[PDB]
């Protein structure tokens, strides 16, 4: 289950922070678990229940008077600000970063994972407030690409001097 | 550049074999952000979806089908293959690689399209369109798509041609739009759970098949009409 280097996003591909990896989406797809992406339904109702709706959320039925049909998150997780976080990072502020489940501490812990140019920091209780730096370990194999920070992570980018075409992500 | 698809496959099968068949994409890295699928046509019918596969490996499948269809992918040699098996008569037809389009705004947008490769049996659809329609030369013809909260009314229709002999080609997209080269004659609109192509002025070239389709978010895959046959009278 842990989102190492080697693991392949489908439909999707990885990036990094400074202290884990993680799978983004092509396109307007969304996860629906740590590895897998998939087409989105833009609509809940009786016939997409049960179908991918947000990342880690799938439609489900609200039963009442009347009965709804909604996007709710995953097992696991709960909707924060229209979001769905792990339930061990309720209401957890990491400041320049997010929070993430520890696999090395395997007791379902929440730690801070910060953005590239960030780590923790111990006299912040473990927030993103510590000036920092995280070696980038992505592979970046398709031709002419290779690991860039955008946006705070590190992700496959385009070599410098080309462009990223929108249609197809190929690297022109 | 210019992406091309070739098929290539057996011409006959017998019952119970398992069909092969592999498309090769040339001009183009088909490690790209695109979907890689194959659909079929038996020979005297619409087309059906089958599959599509992802440059990471991740595939679609038509649920009627999963249990005895793969799709494989081998980006090494840009070309992507079909494993179908337990092969009946129901299985002949063309069959027909092409490019899909990924996305809320892509899915269900094939160009281009394979010439296709016949699969020949030897002895041992969700939306709905009128089978046939016709007219003069010059007059208006309406070609009616009706389909279901699951696709119309959420997901972008698109519009395929199919001229006798020729692989179907994109007429319409995003509902509305004209791709370059179809004339302003030919129309399309889209209300609810329906949808409908106009073709104005109609000539003796428009004779052929015509197939709307929209991704379903039910069934998780893009799904085509029937076909319409369109007639034009006091032609050849």
């Amino acid at each position: 289950g842990k989102v190492t280097v080697d693991t392949v996003c489908k439909r999707g591909f990885l990036i990094q922070m400074s202290g884990h990896l993680e799978c983004k989406c092509e396109n307007d797809l969304v996860l629906v678990n740590e590895e897998t992406c998939e087409e989105k339904v833009l609509k809940c109702d009786e016939k997409t229940v049960n179908k991918p709706c947000g990342d880690f959320s799938k439609c489900i039925k609200i039963d009442g008077n009347p009965v709804s049909y909604a996007c709710k998150c995953n097992l696991g997780y709960d909707m924060v600000n229209n979001v769905c976080i792990p339930n061990e990072c309720k209401q957890v502020t990491c400041g320049n970063g997010k929070c993430i489940l520890d696999t090395s501490n395997p007791v379902k812990t929440g730690v801070c994972s910060c953005n590239i140019g960030k780590v923790p920091n111990v006299q912040d209780q473990n927030k993103c407030s510590k000036d920092g730096e995280t070696k980038c370990s992505l592979k970046c194999l398709k031709e002419q690409e290779t690991c860039k920070a955008v946006d705070g992570i590190y992700k496959c980018d385009c070599k410098d001097g080309f462009i990223i075409d929108q249609e197809s992500s190929i690297c022109t | 550049g210019q992406v091309q698809l070739q098929e290539s496959g057996p011409g006959l099968v017998k019952p119970s074999e398992t069909l092969s068949l592999t498309c090769t994409v040339s001009g183009f890295s088909i490690s790209s952000s695109y979907y890689w699928d194959w659909i079929r046509q038996p020979p005297g019918k619409g087309l059906e979806w089958i599959g599509n596969i992802h440059h990471t490996g991740a595939t679609y499948y038509n649920p009627s089908l999963k249990s005895r269809v793969t799709i494989s992918i081998d980006t090494a040699n840009n070309q992507f293959s079909l494993r179908l098996r337990s092969v009946t008569a129901a299985d002949a037809a063309v069959y027909y690689c092409a490019r899909g389009g990924m996305g809320t705004t892509k899915r269900g947008w094939f160009d281009p399209w394979g010439q296709g490769t016949l699969v020949t049996v030897s002895s041992g659809s969700v939306l709905t369109q009128p089978p046939s329609a016709s007219g003069t030369p010059g007059q208006r013809v309406t070609i009616s798509c009706s389909g279901s909260s699951s696709n119309i009314r959420v997901n972008y229709v698109y519009w395929y041609q199919q001229i006798p002999g020729t692989a179907p080609k994109l007429l319409i997209y995003r509902n509305d739009q004209r791709p370059s080269g179809v004339p302003d004659r030919f129309s399309a609109s889209k209300s609810g759970t329906s949808a409908s192509l106009a073709i104005s002025g109609l000539r003796s070239q428009d004779e052929a098949d015509y197939y709307c389709a929209a991704w379903d978010d039910s069934l998780t895959g893009p799904v085509f009409g029937g076909g319409t046959k369109l007639t034009v009278l006091g032609t050849k």
